[PDB]
């Protein structure tokens, strides 16, 4: 493999390099923040219907409880990761009717009444360049029901006993937030996330930018419409890679494929004999009588436990590193978006 | 659910309902010949080991329960079912195998082992189904001057494959001579004959053997027991047997193209998703009866002692498992909370941007945006 | 009798079992032929041919020179033997075990620019038949695609087959069988449409 | 061992999401190492003056 | 005659796998770091290199600090005593005392021990009548030998389960500190830190 380009600068003791010219470059970050919550029925999953497999399972003491517990710890600390990154604006401001920024054209990351939801254009592409599924959310088991010869994942996922949970905010509820912190931030600069919102104009505030980042501010004004050339052109680069590349998304891609794939695995454990002669419940209990019967039910309830253990230690450690990748969420969108930030390769 | 007494302000998820069925279907195919156990279990003698018989049974109402009234034996040897539970599930074929053996390789009729007769003269695969009988016949095969009638191979090249026969007498090579036809030194007999007496002691004595082997249900049903059927019933949550097959479920049409040799059809999960109907030739659906999960909505017991119930996952023009209220969300649908045109801050959450919350302008429980 | 070998061009598939699949991948280990073998022609205008453990029979002849078969350890006596002679005006499957007659089984079904497709399995016992036309335009070599096989006939002989004779100008394929693990795939309507052989290359193994 | 094997193949896919386990915590590890080490775009040379 | 511990964590099945990167480009990628921020200040950080003298660049590092740069265009020959004094020092500190590198030397041992356990895991019985599988194979017939058998593969496979939750949360914890690491990198390296005790 290459490391990079080889390069030697000519250092001097009395020679120096400085720009006259810029660019300005705008970059996509993109950073998960929640992930599917589910719900086990250990009864549904391990029985189904069986009473001498739910008097079976009743000796094996509190150990669905605490699944359960865990589970629905991860379902609440999902919904406390979206409110944390989002949720961080008091009012709902919204853009004045006129469309001037003093060149800028922030048209086509604004939302436009056009459409049923109020998500832009570069929010369009997003939630359709992800292949999120529907993942029974709209009534599945009515769906299920249906007298369709193509049967669904979800729905032999529905019918083992594991259940996807809506989430609180939904996508409106999410570009609402959105459009209220783009319309404060292009509105009032940095000083809605200290108090009220104070307005300014757009070349102003820039020019409070520059000198921020160290230069003065008649470099902006006698180059504003290059700035604003720039600028625009940038973003519309930003929309030709997200209309053409589509593997820019992978983390979210990541995100979804593998709740799937840990569903997928858990409705594909039912299968497995466990040392028993048939993974069938009641060919067991027709096959065989009390006490035999009773013992492959219980190899078939010890190996279904542990996969079961399983999914939820692995479902604990996946919400522990989404946590931390929305913790890192929250504090970029309150550094970069709420204010300026003087730290290096942030 | 809690273990306690006081429980505060929140939504529990606390049991799963579930629709109960109603009444119950058998479906057995139309047989009334019956099959002879008796002309197995009654014979004037058997065969040899190296020679035993094999009776194929079908098309049979197999009354199993009769069998003890034939033979006097004690135990109904069962490898592969149970031999209390042979009449309410069936079959494809049976397979009846009788001979006659001594009482110290009795032991030997199992599967997977290793010896003379599980070796030699009658071997047993390691996934072997069925049952073995076994009694004893020191009063009928035993003679005072010998009885040299039964037979037995001991001498073979290689050890014999599961459920076959070698019924050729030839000269075993035991050395480098060759034998041609004459016995003698490095030269003997492959099949030596017993001398059942009845001085003997109890493991030398006869003792009788028949094996029933089955074939479990992967082809149409042949044999089946004594089960009457019941009239077909459709689109209500039924208890079902078909064909020894339990189930529990609702029945509707298959648009599904089965092939004329397919009689069931599998799920991911090893789960039975369609069945053929043996009287009519006919596929039908198995659908699970209606569940999901309940979740109570309630606010602090010091508070007040009313309650709402969210049925998550359903649609609920189906809510049978105040009382007036029925609002439909996204995440199931609420019953005892009224719903608003009003907003406020989230108090217990819901599902998809519904809020429930307790106020007082009489106090109620309501859901909100 | 002339041999002239060819290629088999991954034909030679069934069912495995008697339940239905729709729009599901799966995986079996049978007694399969494998991908792009070594599938033995022959021509006659005569030795005992080999069995081991099934064999893949295909023909051409429309005309029905190939009529049954004989198997077993040796030609006539002294061992166990086989006969599944047929002919063609009505389809019998007369079986006999003569060698003392032990086993005798007859019923219709084994026959019916046409490929024969038929493989014979001997498994604990148990003798199983797979049959399937299949049309064919340029008859020479083997056509390619995929066309499953169904089950026919079962039979409870119990002895060995070690031996097996075709039963008679004619032009005749014949392949072996092994044990072998398929990745089959179920279509919508429950048709084999695709298999991978999961011990060919390295790429069908990261496949399966 | 082939009988431990036959008794292995009916324990299900533990064996699997083991691998996969593994597989993504060795890739992680390189992954760790790259973000922390390459972050200079090109590789720059002191001058031979000292 | 000799048998490391190594040799029987192989022949058990359990390999290593060597790293993407190997020492010699760490080395180049610190010694580019290096290079860049010795002779272009932090420019290269934002950007295309631009070289720059040396007391310059210190220069801008206190104007950014708070102190006026005639103090150190004052005291060049003893700001650079100092950190001559200072590096020598770090060096001579680092030759003698050998407990520094406690958490690298944790992160060697914990994989080593995590190893060891799982192959001593292999030398018990679980309740079954020997350790050595073809002992029972050897010894007892095919349905008791099975259930022996069961009681083994039972046993380590919940060892494996284990030794790979371990894993897996260990992999946590370095990816935590792989994270602050990284950004310690590109803020104190590439720039200058106004965070106190970063
Ligand atoms: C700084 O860069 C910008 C763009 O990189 C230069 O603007 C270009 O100027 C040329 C000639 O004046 C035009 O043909 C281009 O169309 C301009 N580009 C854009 C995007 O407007 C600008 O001239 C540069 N400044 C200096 C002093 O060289
Ligand atoms: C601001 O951006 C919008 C959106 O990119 C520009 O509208 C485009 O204008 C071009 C040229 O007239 C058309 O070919 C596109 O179809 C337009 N797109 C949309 C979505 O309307 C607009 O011209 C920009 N400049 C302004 C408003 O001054
Ligand atoms: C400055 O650089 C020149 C050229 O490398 C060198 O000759 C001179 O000694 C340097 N100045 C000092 C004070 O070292
Ligand atoms: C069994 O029932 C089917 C359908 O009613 C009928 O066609 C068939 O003749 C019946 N068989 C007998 C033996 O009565
Ligand atoms: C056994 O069955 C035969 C059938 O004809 C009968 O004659 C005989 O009496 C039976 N044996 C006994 C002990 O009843
Ligand atoms: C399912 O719920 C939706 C939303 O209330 C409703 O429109 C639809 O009619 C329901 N389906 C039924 C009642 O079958
Ligand atoms: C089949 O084997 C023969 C052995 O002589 C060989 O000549 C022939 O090329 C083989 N066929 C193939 C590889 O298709
Ligand atoms: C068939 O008989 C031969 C005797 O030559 C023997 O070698 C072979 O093992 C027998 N078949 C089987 C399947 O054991
Ligand atoms: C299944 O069969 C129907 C009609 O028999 C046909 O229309 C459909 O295309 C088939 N599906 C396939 C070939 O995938």
């Amino acid at each position: 493999m290459s490391l990079g380009a080889e390069n030697s600068v000519a250092y001097s003791n009395n020679s120096i390099a400085i720009p006259t010219n810029f660019t300005i470059s705008v970059t996509t970050e993109i950073l998960p923040v929640s992930m599917t919550k589910t719900s086990v029925d250990c009864t549904m999953y391990i029985c189904g219907d069986s009473t001498e497999c739910s008097n079976l399972l009743l000796q094996y003491g509190s150990f669905c409880t605490q699944l359960k517990r865990a589970l629905t710890g991860i379902a609440v600390e999902q919904d406390k990761n979206t409110q944390e990154v989002f949720a961080q604006v008091k009012q709902i401001y919204k853009t004045p009717p006129i469309k001037y920024f003093g060149g800028f054209n922030f048209s086509q990351i604004l939302p436009d009444p056009s459409k049923p939801s109020k998500r832009s254009f570069i929010e369009d592409l997003l939630f359709n360049k992800v292949t999120l599924a529907d993942a029974g959310f709209i009534k599945q088991y009515g769906d299920c029901l249906g007298d369709i010869a193509a049967r669904d994942l979800i729905c032999a996922q529905k019918f083992n006993g594991l259940t996807v949970l809506p989430p609180l905010l939904t996508d409106e509820m999410i570009a609402q937030y959105t459009s209220a912190l783009l319309a404060g931030t292009i509105t009032s600069g940095w000083t809605f996330g200290a108090g009220a919102a104070l307005q300014i104009p757009f070349a102003m505030q820039m020019a409070y930018r520059f000198n921020g980042i160290g230069v003065t501010q008649n470099v902006l004004y006698e180059n504003q419409k290059l700035i604003a050339n720039q600028f625009n052109s940038a973003i519309g680069k930003i929309q030709d890679s997200l209309s053409s590349t589509a593997s820019a998304l992978g983390k979210l891609q990541d995100v979804v494929n593998h709740n799937a794939q840990a569903l997928n695995t858990l409705v594909k454990q039912l299968s497995s004999k466990f040392g028993a002669i048939s993974s069938v419940l009641n060919d067991i209990l027709s096959r065989l009588d009390k006490v035999e019967a009773e013992v492959q039910i219980d190899r078939l309830i010890t190996g279904r436990l542990q996969s079961l253990q399983t999914y939820v230690t692995q479902q604990l450690i996946r919400a522990a590193e989404i946590r931390a990748s929305a913790n890192l969420a929250a504090t970029k969108m309150s550094e970069c978006v709420l204010g300026q930030s003087k730290r290096v390769d942030f | 659910t809690l273990k306690s007494f006081t429980v505060e302000k929140g939504i529990y998820q606390t049991s799963n309902f579930r629709v109960q069925p109603t009444e119950s279907i058998v479906r057995f195919p139309n047989i009334t010949n019956l099959c002879p156990f008796h002309e197995v279990f009654n014979a004037t003698t058997f065969a040899s080991v190296y020679a035993w018989n094999r009776k194929r049974i079908s098309n049979c109402v197999a009354d199993y329960s009769v069998i003890y009234n034939f033979a006097p034996f004690f135990a109904f040897k069962c490898y592969g079912v149970s031999p209390t539970k042979l009449n309410d599930l069936c079959f494809t074929n049976v397979y009846a195998d009788s001979f006659v053996i001594r009482g110290n390789e009795v032991s030997q009729i199992a599967p997977g082992q290793t010896g003379n007769i599980a070796d030699y003269n009658y071997k047993l695969p390691d996934d072997f189904t069925g049952c073995v009988i076994a009694w004893n016949s020191n009063k009928l095969d035993s003679k005072p001057s010998g009885n040299y009638n039964y037979l037995y191979r001991l001498f073979r090249k290689s050890k014999l494959k599961p459920f076959e026969r070698d019924i050729s007498t030839e000269i075993y090579q035991a050395g480098n001579r060759p034998c041609n036809g004459v016995a003698g030194p490095n030269c003997y007999s492959p099949l030596q004959s017993y001398g059942f007496r009845p001085t003997y002691g109890v493991g030398h004595q006869p003792y009788r053997v028949v094996v029933l082997s089955f074939e479990l249900l992967h082809a149409p049903a042949t044999v089946c027991g004594p089960k009457k059927s019941t009239n077909l019933v459709k689109n209500k949550c039924v208890n079902f047997n078909f064909n020894g097959l339990t189930g529990t479920g609702v029945l509707t049409e298959s648009n599904k193209k089965f092939l004329p040799f397919q009689q069931f059809g599998r799920d991911i999960a090893d789960t039975t998703d369609a069945v053929r109907d043996p009287q009519t030739l006919e596929i039908l659906d198995i659908t699970p009866c209606s569940f999901g999960g309940v979740s109570v909505i309630t606010p602090g017991t010091n508070t007040s002692n009313q309650v709402a119930v969210l049925y998550q996952g359903v649609n609920c023009t189906e809510v049978p498992v105040t009382g007036s209220n029925v609002f439909q969300t996204r995440a199931g649908c609420l019953i005892g909370a009224e719903y608003v045109n009003n907003s406020y801050e989230c108090d217990i959450p819901i599902g998809a941007g519904i809020c429930a919350s307790y106020q007082t302008q009489s106090q109620s429980i309501i859901a909100y945006t | 009798r002339t041999q002239s070998y060819t290629n088999s061009f991954t034909r030679g598939v069934y069912y495995p079992d008697k339940v239905f699949r729709s729009s599901v991948l799966h995986s079996t280990q049978d007694l399969f032929l494998p991908f792009f073998s070594n599938v033995t022609w022959f021509h006659a205008i005569n030795p005992a041919l080999p069995f081991n453990d099934g064999v893949y029979f295909a023909s051409t002849e429309k005309s029905n020179i190939i009529r049954g078969w004989i198997f077993g350890t040796t030609l006539d006596s002294k061992t166990q033997s086989l006969l599944i002679v047929n002919n063609a005006t009505n389809v019998v499957i007369k079986v006999c075990e003569f060698q003392n007659c032990t086993f005798e089984y007859v019923s219709q079904p084994f026959l019916m620019k046409n490929l024969r497709e038929f493989v014979f399995k001997n498994i604990d016992g148990y003798f199983k038949i797979y049959s399937k036309h299949t049309p064919i335009n340029l008859e020479r070599d083997l056509p390619q695609g995929f066309s499953a096989l169904e089950p026919l006939v079962d039979l409870p002989i119990g002895i060995n087959i070690t031996r097996f004779q075709t039963l008679l100008a004619a032009a005749y394929y014949v392949g072996y069988l092994q044990p072998r693990t398929f990745l089959l795939k179920y279509n919508e309507n429950g048709t084999i449409t695709d298999a991978v052989d999961c011990a060919l290359d390295p790429l069908s193994e990261t496949k399966c």
